[PDB]
Parts: structure tokens; C-alpha cells; sequence
């Protein structure tokens, strides 16, 4: 699982 | 569920996730937004809330792309971006 911010 | 959202100078505003080993949620390779920025395009907008996926962005479906893919749509904003998030059901 990977959560980047945009 | 579409959304007309205005790009800008800050940003988004929020995060994201997506995509085979780096998936938000079991069985869904869609893109999740996992956490979103104060007084952010999402935040401001009121819309869009922690939970919901990735239908298609710009003409391009988020639901069946990497990670890279669901960062590189959300990126990819101009003058403006054309949200569409899918809603969640499923027939089991």
C-alpha cells in the first residue's frame, strides 16, 4: 500500500 | 459523481492512492483520496471526502492504473479538472 499527497 | 474543480496557484490539496501494491483498499485498484489538506481544493470544496474513488480524470480512468497513474492524472490539471469518482456497491 502506498498514499502520496497531489 | 462528477466534479468541476479550478485549478489553483496552491494546488489540490489532498492525497491519494492507487494502483496493484500500493492499492487503498482490498479488492479496489481504483484511486482513493487518504488524506486531504485545509482549505484545499477538495477540502474547500466539500465534494469530495475520504473514502471515495477514482472513476476517471481528465478523460482517463482511474480505476485500473498504478500509483504513478493516479498521481500523474491528479497532476495533470490545466486550467481546470473533470473529477469522476465511481460509486461503490458491488453485487457479493
Amino acid at each position: 500500500r502506498r498514499e502520496t499527497q497531489v | 459523481m462528477e466534479i468541476k474543480l479550478i485549478k489553483g496557484p496552491k494546488g489540490l490539496g489532498f492525497s491519494i492512492a492507487g494502483g496493484v501494491g500500493n492499492q487503498h483498499i482490498p479488492g479496489d485498484n481504483s484511486i482513493y483520496v487518504t488524506k486531504i489538506i485545509e482549505g484545499g481544493a477538495a477540502h474547500k470544496d466539500g465534494k469530495l471526502q475520504i473514502g471515495d474513488k477514482l472513476l476517471a480524470v481528465n478523460n482517463v480512468c482511474l480505476e485500473e492504473v498504478t500509483h504513478e497513474e493516479a498521481v500523474t492524472a491528479l497532476k495533470n490539471t490545466s486550467d481546470f479538472v473533470y473529477l469522476k469518482v465511481a460509486k461503490p456497491t458491488g453485487s457479493h
